[PDB]
């Protein structure tokens, strides 16, 4: 929106009255304002000209990101607008989708270590928080303040007078705190909120990333249960990065923004431990393997029964399976061999991921929901663009 | 700790600690001793548990202790209770023979393991069908039992048969899988009670799976609670509790009202032998008790529900949460103790906390973020309804169970897709739980069939249904499922109804016998019947006929108890409670079901009580009944009680719509919806004619009467109205009502106009005779059908009637009359008499003064015939239109009739309605009608209700100040609202002037009201009746003037003209106010009397300059701005030029022509230099003996002062002044006052002002007019109203000159004794109590004087006063908007005439005050922004700036010059080199004259930049600052180009200090 706007807040200025009038045909067409065929003239326009190009391609991501390129500016990585930051203190929310919690531990490792997770939790997690903010400062480490919203009563007593005082911490040692928001969620105070610097962590990852993060951790868990078990471990992790890859996909896609927790993963792996440890090795238990993943662990949230269909229709298609699977259309997974091992199947399992590689049509192709969808959402994020820039030029 | 104190205390007694029990188990409500030893405990339930081994006591044992060991064998003994029992079931033991031995907590669980066990080994074998009919005849057999069984046990059997439904239920499903893989998946789902046979520990022994997890069964006792039946919707609730418990996390469901959250975890806890502690949250509940609650639930290890955890206050919701996440986190990670309320105490791991969310408004609701990952949300949905439509039909005698479930829903759910979408229609399952309560009495009629379900869905979902629905009910009824040809009850109640409508003057119509049909029907089942139709429908007929018709079919009598629900208060009605004494006072509702309960000392056992709520019903009141809509049948007190209601009493609701109620509200009760009126327009004359023949029986002889009803039936048919009827709809009318409820005006017009002239039909010609009567009736349905109507369409619809009635019949003419002789029977047929009026001039205005018209005429004997035959009337009409006066003038002149004058304003109460007739009525308590309120007097009283349509309603909707006149017009009798009796008002009159409701400030009445009203539509006359009226006005105050005689027809003419030209010139479009009847002809007419009655003798010049005055004060001040002013201004000399031609005429303009009695004895036109003279030596001394503030008198000034000086000297005086702000309107009021010698009173309020205050404001300052005749001018600011309430005292202080509610009661009769002393003193006493009320309000009217100063109209507080009709109507409306430029230099020249300057280029003062005015028109022109709302303030302020600034520039000036001039002198004195340099110095010397030539216009800069610039941007400063500079760029007056105003105002020392 605000790459829209400033490039109209500048070339109108600056350029021709033909250009003013051609660009916002343009807006407008990506918008539902108006369809229109802009002014034309031979070598008149060429960066213009390219542009109409991509909006008449149906092509709606590509002709949005064109007012971003045309700053010809280096959009600023967390790390570089952190490192020229010029202040204790940051502010990075996000959709509760993501949390930039590891982005952080990366960030930390590549320039400064000192990475310190805090947690606020009950009573001793922001009593133990308030003796390792006053010692870090002191000893200059990195300090990470997770999901304060929760903990916000405190926010207004403890951390609003406590920073605000901390002006010696400008004295004190390099040390830089962070901490982590969700954008749909309680509101800061304003006050603090203004003093400290803030970011929005927009990190989205692939569907195959996010199988193989969660997939990741898995072997730290031990050894506790069956060779086979890690199988349906693996189906899971393929499962829940679909479902959440689904998440953001709305309306087109599910009817409303669900969010699907590490907890939901949890809650359903230990049913998959459970039915293991209760039934034969036998595969066929895979029944009400499905009914109960699609009903009460994940379909609990849920509300609307258009939705509750596609959780089911989901778990139809990663649960049940013989012999082989084929999650997505590259990748196939067979079922666990003869051979029994289970440190072999981890890497087996493991391999498999290392195989594939996303293709371009992922969200079309790996959800089996239509190409013509995707394009039907792409669509109406530009039209929310559109929109919100032209109704921000005739307010001033 | 209270409660913990008495148990302690009561320790001696030990039997006293029972009581508190029932709080700490929650299952148990009394222990049982033998007083050593305790045998048992007792739940709330009724059942009861006795110990294995009852436990000893001594007396110096602790409750602790005692207590303690009672927890543990309450436990132990349910244990034995369970494996008891359980092994005599597993030993082939009918289930029958363990109920009556077992507690059911124990006989449920044994069931449970043992079903469980038996299903197991049936899923391996597939031997399903064998254990089915096994258990279904279990079903069977325990059904039986419980037709036979005790109350008690009753409980007991039906909470075992949701379970053994369930098992049924559960092993049918599992027959018909298709494979056992199907069979497995379904029988996971289940929750499968399992017993260890292998183990110790026995209170361990029982665990529960479902899903694959298991689950202790703790052994606390549950009683026997109420069971929910068994749905796949309830398992998977139960199954999303097992997953999150399992895994150490909440459970929370949120969702939507009535899914049964809570009950759920209850349910859930008693499955596993667990009695949960809800906390419902937010019903004024504290968080100290709930702190301690959840320290005792983590020790005791129980299960706590937040029942709507949503509901919180932020500050407790934030405490709380952050505990709950303590709980839940010490579960998760299994800490042994965790820290809660800052106390180190234990944490069992059994403890559990669940959530409920109801959902907002916003949406559904969530959990805190801290509780996000500690619970598990999920969303409970309402049952799909089949599997719950089974199982109640299995209950009651199957027949097809599941084939009835399958097609009552789908029936069901077709109607809902196949009817149209209609508000009050649900076809939820609330309707089908319904049906089938309804179904149980019927199958005792039937059969436990699909014909007694297919009786019941007609007998609920039918009289609810309307006319289109009606027939896709009946078509998809059969559709789905056909029963019978023939009903029950079909001839015997029929006759019963058709005799007691024949009896009641009804027609027993297709309509009337259905709605009567579906009422009886209903009557049996429900208790609470709702009645919805049009005003008209014919509701009361139907009950009042079925109720009627019952007596005669039973032999039971009926005591009906007809109230009007809204005219009455909640307190009135339920039960009302006083804060702080707590005295309970029975109220209406309550006090007539104590005469059956209380005090049954009469016959109630065999009669049948009926109590009708006949108003419009809304939540606020059915809420405060819910109790007795529910299965509950109690009543439940605000404080001490609960009272239950008997089979016989029957609540009733009639009403005209719902739009109110709730879902809940409807379903609960019977609701008959009534689709079209019962009856046909014939009918309704039928039974009307015969209502109003039997009112002249008493008054009537039978041979008179026999003749006269003969008449009627011969001359009006039935074929010809018909189309009168159809034609009276393409008709436009005012005050809408329909066709059918103006039945009833035509007939009772009809018949009193025939029995009015009942003696000349025994001598007249029977072809003759006919004439009178076709005449009366063509008359008499013109005014039933017309009435309301425009009369250029009465005129019309009068050739309509003529058409459709036979043709040689005598015709209808707009004034036909039928006359005869004033001494000798005679008959001739003409129209339109009149006598003739002289009035004197002392007449002319009064507020009792006709001039009769040939259609005041008309009017006036309408108006009173319809009150002979008693029917309210509605005189509808515009303002001015003399629907008061005719109504008055009928009546003032009749012996008959007296006149009672309420006004309504936007909120009346019907208590005032009681007052005001109290004064003039009379009760006689006589046997004959208990209570009656008579007049006063012997003949006949009328009540006049002004601006009827005026009193606003409840947040509803509903006004219920003409819901009591509904009520007396109607029921011809009233509720007491204080005692709670019956009061039957005699001979006493309703009639109602009121505005079209097009028109602003109006509420549209309710039909139920005006159904019993004739409405007459009066509107202006002619534009040439008002000429020929205000003719004899003028002729009436020309008596003063004989010399002029002869001009009173061109000022009539030229008065009427003025009128008729302004309401077309100054419309509402241009301004609100802008709006002209004949009222400001009356006041012109009165307005020039009174100058003439005290003024010289008069030349024709005098009278028009004099009526010219007038004009101008009564037409335009109330004009805005200046294009308008100047039009009347033209359009005055256009009207003189036209009907008074004379050249000694002068300038007409307001400003030339002032009149006034400050200087002359005698009201006479005054000299403008003579004038101006006497108020400078006026206001001085006004100045010196009131408060000090010294202003300029100026041309606008002047006349304004005579503007105020006229208002405050009539009688009422009321002028509202619009004036901006400073334009001084405030203090020439003052002023005027003072002059006229008035108390100038101005309410004292504050932010924290009460109406209380500004009422004793008020009270004081009315009490001080007239009993102490002080003569007080009230100025209220539009500051002073505060609420809406304040306002609307300000309005009955001018529509009727008191106010009513300060001197009521005893402060009534504390005023009413202090008036006649004051009378007394002053030489008068009066006869009667209205006598001396009116002297009271007379003086009032004559001694107090309000004026209003609004600033801006605009202002939506401020539109609300010039809106308000009453202060609109009784001020005189004047306008100060803006200061014109001329008045600006006037003052500004004033201010500036203290003169510092010296001579300039061009005049010097004349250029500054042109500048200042050309800047603040600059101002206002380029920075504000709206019309014309805001004026002249900065511009005084900028002068006073100027003058203080050039003062103090030209002092400091002069100080510097001094200080070279001084220094000059020294330097001269010692002449050496360098001091001839410094007396050079003339380079400074000359500079002084330079800079003494910009001081004066950087003053003007320096100014304007205090005052215009403050609240200015940093660019808006500046802009305007170059606008200055090139005006002071005009005006030969010099400013400095490079000026900073930092460094010209601000000094370094104090630039610094900042
Ligand atoms: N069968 C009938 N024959 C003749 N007239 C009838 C018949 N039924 C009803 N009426 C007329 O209609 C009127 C019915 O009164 P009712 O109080 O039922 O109307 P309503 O719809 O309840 O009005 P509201 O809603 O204001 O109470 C009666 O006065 C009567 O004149
Ligand atoms: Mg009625």
């Amino acid at each position: 929106i605000m790459a829209m706007t400033m490039f109209c807040l500048y070339k109108f200025d600056i350029e021709s009255e033909q250009y003013k009038e051609a660009v916002l045909t343009m807006i407008g067409v990506l918008s539902e304002s108006s369809d229109g065929v802009p002014k034309l003239t031979v070598d008149t326009n060429n960066d213009l000209r390219y542009l109409w190009d991509y909006v008449t391609t149906k092509s709606y991501i590509s002709a949005l990101n064109w007012f971003k390129n045309e700053f010809f500016v280096d959009e600023w990585n967390i790390a570089d607008v952190v490192a020229n930051s010029d202040n204790n203190y940051f502010t990075m929310a996000s959709e509760r989708d993501v949390d930039g919690t590891f982005k952080l531990i990366e960030l930390a490792k590549a320039s400064k270590e000192s990475l310190k997770i805090i947690p606020l939790g009950s009573i001793e997690n922001l009593n133990y928080a308030q003796e390792e903010i006053s010692k870090s400062k002191i000893e200059g480490g990195w300090i990470l303040l997770q999901n304060i919203q929760m903990s916000l009563s405190w926010v207004k007593t403890y951390l609003h007078k406590h920073v605000e005082e901390t002006k010696a911490a400008e004295e004190h040692e390099k040390f830089k705190m962070f901490m982590t928001c969700h954008l749909t969620g309680d509101k800061l105070p304003a006050p603090l909120l203004q003093r400290t610097d803030r970011f929005v962590y927009e990190d989205i990852p692939g569907i195959l990333d996010t199988v193989k993060d969660l997939w990741g951790s898995q072997f730290f868990t031990g050894k506790i249960s069956g060779v086979w078990s890690v199988y349906c471990t693996f189906l899971l992790s393929w499962f829940h990065a679909l479902i959440t890859a689904r998440t953001r996909l709305v309306p087109h896609g599910f009817s409303k923004k669900y969010y699907f927790n590490d907890c939901d993963f949890q809650f359903a792996s230990v049913y998959l431990e459970n039915v293991l440890a209760t039934n034969s090795t036998n595969n066929i238990p895979w029944a009400q393997v499905r009914d109960h993943i699609a009903t009460i662990v994940y379909g609990g949230k849920i509300d609307e029964e258009k939705d509750l269909e596609v959780v089911a229709k989901l778990c139809a298609h990663v649960f049940c399976g013989s012999d082989n699977l084929q999650i997505v259309p590259g990748v196939r997974i067979p079922q666990p061999l003869l051979q029994q091992s289970e440190e072999e199947e981890r890497a087996r399992l493991t391999a498999i991921l290392s195989n594939t590689i996303e293709p371009a049509d992922s969200l079309s192709s790996w959800l089996q929901l239509p190409r013509e969808s995707i394009l039907n959402y792409e669509r109406l994020q530009a039209k929310e663009v559109a929109s919100s820039t032209e109704q921000l030029l005739q307010e001033m | 700790n209270d409660d913990l104190l008495k148990i302690i205390g009561s320790g001696k007694h030990h039997d006293q600690v029972s009581k508190f029990m029932k709080k700490m188990f929650g299952s148990i409500e009394s222990i049982i001793f033998l007083e050593d030893f305790i045998t048992g405990v007792r739940s709330v339930e009724g059942e009861v548990l006795n110990l294995n081994e009852k436990i000893e006591l001594k007396d110096s044992i602790q409750a602790q202790e005692w207590l303690n060991i009672l927890d543990t064998e309450i436990k132990l003994s349910v244990f034995t209770q369970f494996r008891d029992c359980l092994g005599q079931i597993k030993d082939g033991t009918d289930i029958e023979v363990v109920v009556s031995k077992y507690i059911f907590q124990a006989i449920l669980l044994s069931a449970q393991v043992m079903w469980t066990e038996l299903v197991e080994k049936c899923l391996q074998t597939n031997q399903f069908s064998k254990y089915w009919k096994e258990v279904d005849m279990k079903i069977k057999g325990l059904l039986d039992k419980l037709n036979k069984s005790s109350d008690n046990v009753k409980k007991k059997i039906e909470a075992l048969l949701v379970e053994y439904l369930h098992f049924n239920n559960v092993i049918g499903q599992l027959k018909n899988c298709s494979t056992k893989e199907e069979a497995r998946l379904l029988w996971a789902k289940v929750q499968k009670f399992y017993q260890k046979n292998d183990t110790l520990d026995d209170l361990n022994s029982v665990f529960i799976s479902q899903s694959g997890y298991l689950l202790q069964y703790k052994f606390e006792y549950i009683g026997i609670p109420e069971r929910l039946i068994y749905t796949p919707l309830l398992l998977i609730g139960f199954a999303t509790l097992t997953d999150s418990l399992h895994q150490k996390y909440g459970g929370c469901f949120f969702g939507p009202a009535g899914t049964g959250k809570t009950e759920t975890v209850k349910a859930f806890g008693q499955n596993l032998g667990r009695v949960v502690v809800v906390f419902n949250c937010d019903d004024s509940f504290d968080y100290q008790v709930l702190s301690r609650l959840l320290v005792g639930i983590t020790q005791i290890g129980a299960w706590g529900c937040f029942d709507e955890f949503n509901r919180l206050d932020e500050k407790v919701l934030s405490a709380v949460s952050a505990n709950i996440q303590q709980i839940q986190n010490g579960l998760q990670v299994g800490k042994s103790h965790i820290t809660l309320l800052e106390e180190e105490t234990p944490l069992s791991p059994h403890t559990a906390v669940f959530i409920t969310l109801n959902p907002g408004y916003n949406g559904r609701s969530e959990l805190p973020e801290n509780l996000k990952k500690s619970f598990r949300e999920f969303s409970m949905k309402s049952p799909q309804s089949g599997t719950i439509a089974e199982m109640i039909l299995q209950i009651m005698g199957f027949e097809d169970s599941k084939s009835l479930a399958s097609k009552i829903v789908h029936f069901l759910e077709l109607l809902s897709s196949k009817c149209s979408s209609m508000n009050h229609y649900h076809f939820g399952l609330r309707t089908l739980k319904g049906v089938l309560r309804n179904c149980s009495p019927l199958i005792s009629e039937f059969g436990e069939g699909e014909k007694t379900v297919v009786e019941s869905l007609k007998r609920v979902i039918l009289p609810s249904l309307g006319d289109t629905d009606e027939l896709v009910f009946k078509d998809e009824l059969s559709k789905i499922f056909d029963s019978a040809g023939t009903p029950l009850n079909s001839k015997a109640i029929v006759q019963c109804l058709k005799d007691a409508g024949q009896r009641s003057g009804f027609s027993m119509s297709e309509e009337f016998l259905k709605k009567c049909m579906q009422f009886y029907y209903m009557q049996k089942t429900q208790q609470a019947l709702i009645l919805v139709g049009k005003a008209g429908c014919g509701k009361t007929a139907t009950w009042k006929t079925v109720i009627d018709a019952m007596a005669i079919f039973d032999g039971h009598a009926n005591v009906v108890y007809v109230i009007d629900t809204k005219v009455l208060t909640k307190e009135s009605l339920y039960g009302s409670m006083l804060k702080a004494t707590l005295e309970w006072r029975d109220g209406l509702f309550t006090s007539i079901l104590r005469r059956v309960n209380d005090d049954i000392t009469g016959t109630f056992k065999n009669s049948r009580i009926w109590v009708v709520f006949d108003s419009d019903l809304d939540p606020e009141y059915v809420e405060a009944m819910n109790s007795v809509l529910d299965d509950n049948k109690i009543l439940t007190l605000p404080n001490g009680e609960r009272l239950p209601i008997p089979p016989n009493f029957r609540i009733l609701f009639e009403t005209d719509n719902l739009d109110h109620t709730t879902p809940a509200t409807i379903t609960r009760c019977g609701l008959l919806w009534f689709s079209t009126d019962v009856c046909s327009i014939s009918s309704k004359i039928d039974h009307l004619l015969n209502k109003s023949y039997e009112a002249l029986d008493n008054k009537l002889s039978m041979f008179e009467l026999d003749k006269l009803k003969d008449l009627i039936s011969d001359s009006f048919d039935m074929a010809s109205l018909t189309n009168i009827f159809t034609c009276s709809n393409d008709l436009v009318h005012i005050l809408g009502v329909r066709t059918f409820n103006k039945l009833e005006t035509a007939v009772q017009l009809a018949v009193h106009l025939i029995s009015s002239y009942r003696q000349w039909f025994q001598n007249l010609d029977d072809k003759s005779l006919k004439d009178v009567i076709t005449l009366l009736i063509k008359r008499s349905l013109l005014y039933a059908l017309a009435g309301d109507s425009t009369g250029e369409s009465q005129r019309a619809f009068i050739q309509t009637i003529n058409t459709y009635f036979g043709h040689d019949s005598q015709e209808l003419s707009d004034y036909s009359t039928i006359v005869i002789a004033n001494d000798k029977l005679s008959f001739s047929s003409f129209c339109s008499e009149i006598p003739s009026v002289s009035l004197e001039a002392h007449e002319v205005m009064r507020p009792d003064i006709v001039i009769p018209t040939i259609d005041t005429i008309k009017h006036e004997k309408i108006f009173y015939d319809l009150l002979n035959s008693k029917r309210g009337i509605i005189l509808c009409g515009p303002p001015g239109s003399g629907k008061t006066m005719i109504m008055n003038n009928a009546l003032r002149n009749s012996s008959l009739y007296d006149v009672v004058g309420i006004n309504f304003s936007k909120d009346t109460t019907t208590e005032h309605i009681l007052s005001a007739l109290h004064r003039h009525t009379n009760y006689v308590t006589t046997s004959k009608g208990l209570t009656l309120l008579p007049k006063s007097d012997i003949k006949n009283l009328v009540l006049f209700c002004d601006e009827i349509n005026l009193p606003k309603l409840d947040k509803y909707g509903s006004q219920n100040v003409v819901l009591f006149l509904r009520q007396l017009m109607e029921k011809q009798g009233f509720w007491k609202t204080p005692e709670n009796k019956w009061v039957t008002i005699e001979r006493i009159h309703i009639v109602g002037a009121c505005n079209p409701p097009t028109d602003p400030g109006r509420i549209p009445m309710s039909e139920r009201f005006t159904r019993h009203a004739a409405i007459l539509y009066l509107g202006y006359p002619s534009g040439k009746s008002l000429s020929q009226i205000y003719e004899i006005y003028y002729k009436a105050i020309f008596k003063l003037v004989p010399e002029f005689r002869s001009y009173t027809e061109p000022f009539a003419r030229a008065s009427v003209h003025l009128y008729n030209e302004c309401k077309a010139r100054y419309s509402t479009g241009l301004q609100s106010h802008y709006l002209f009847s004949p009222r400001e002809l009356t006041r012109l007419v009165r307005g020039v009397y009174t100058a003439i009655n005290t003024g010289p003798r008069q030349t024709l010049r005098s009278l028009i300059r004099l009526w010219a005055y007038e004009a101008w004060r009564i037409f335009a001040d109330r004009l805005v701005g200046v294009k308008e002013k100047n039009s009347f201004e033209q359009l005055l000399y256009e009207t003189v030029d036209k009907y008074l031609p004379n050249q000694d005429l002068g300038n007409i303009s307001s400003t030339s022509l002032l009149f006034s009695g400050l200087l002359s004895l005698d009201f006479k036109e005054v000299n403008k230099t003579d004038l101006v003279n006497f108020i400078e030596e006026r206001f001085k001394t006004f100045c010196d003996e009131e408060l000090e503030v010294p202003m300029v008198i100026h041309e606008s000034m002047v006349d304004h002062i005579l503007r105020i000086d006229r208002a405050l000297k009539q009688v009422q005086g009321h002028m509202m002044l619009i004036g901006a702000s400073r334009t001084g309107k405030t203090i020439l009021t003052r002023f005027v006052a003072w002059l006229n010698g008035l108390k100038i009173v101005q309410p004292k309020i504050h932010r924290h002002s009460n109406l209380s205050d500004f009422d004793m404001i008020l009270k004081k300052a009315i009490s001080d007019c007239s009993l102490k005749e002080s003569r007080t001018c009230l100025i209220i600011d539009e500051s002073n109203i505060l609420e809406t309430a304040f306002l609307e005292r300000m309005n009955t202080l001018l529509a009727n000159a008191d106010i009513p509610d300060l001197f009521q009661g005893e402060e009534y009769d504390k005023l009413l004794n202090n008036l006649r002393n004051k009378t007394r003193s002053l030489g008068l006493l009066l006869d009667t109590e209205q006598e001396l009320y009116d002297w009271f309000v007379g003086e009032i009217a004559k001694n107090l004087h309000v004026v209003f100063t609004i600033c801006d109209p605009t202002n939506n507080k401020s539109s609300a006063m010039i809106s308000s009709p009453a202060l609109f109507n009784r001020c005189i409306i004047n306008w100060m908007g803006d200061w014109d430029t001329k008045t600006m230099s006037q003052v500004a020249n004033n201010m500036v005439d203290v003169i510092p300057m010296e001579f300039t280029d061009f005049t010097i003062r004349d250029a500054v005050v042109n500048i200042l005015i050309h800047f603040d028109r600059n101002f206002y022109q380029k920075m504000k922004v709206g019309v014309n709302p805001r004026s002249p303030g900065y511009f005084i302020d900028g002068l006073r700036a100027l003058v203080k600034l050039v003062t103090a520039k030209y002092q400091d000036l002069q100080e510097n010059q001094r200080f070279v001039n001084v220094g000059l002198e020294k330097l001269n004195e010692s002449v050496k080199s360098l001091t001839f340099e410094k007396e050079r110095w003339l380079n400074t010397t000359k500079q002084f004259s330079k800079t003494s030539q910009e001081l004066i216009g950087n003053c003007i800069i320096s100014s304007i930049y205090e005052t215009y610039f403050g609240h200015l941007n940093e660019r808006e400063r500046a802009d305007m600052l170059v606008i200055l500079k090139r005006l002071l760029g005009k005006f030969a007056v010099k400013y400095d180009v490079n000026y900073r105003f930092i460094d010209y105002l601000v000094t370094l020392d104090e630039k610094m200090k900042w």
